[PDB]
Formats: structure tokens, sequence, C-alpha cells
């Protein structure tokens, strides 16, 4: 199974990846 | 807000991207 919900620290991590500026 | 859209429900990459500030 793969959880596609993004909650708590995992949401923060996904926003850091997606929004963070890094080539 | 983002918890309803991405945590309670599943959201797409472009939906999450719109939350970037």
């Amino acid at each position: 199974f793969v959880n596609q919900h993004l909650c708590g620290s995992h949401l923060v991590e996904a926003l850091y990846l997606v929004c963070g500026e890094r080539g | 807000g983002i918890v309803e859209q991405c945590c309670t429900s599943i959201c797409s990459l472009y939906q999450l991207e719109n939350y970037c500030n």
C-alpha cells in the first residue's frame, strides 16, 4: 500500500520539496 | 485549507504547488 495523504510533518516535508528552491 | 485538501483528501502536485509562498 502507498499512502497518498500528506499530513503533519510529511506535509511540511512535501512543501519543503515542492516549494523549496533547489535545482 | 491545505489540511482538508492534502491531508483529509488526496491532492495533486499542482494543488500543493499553489500553496507555495
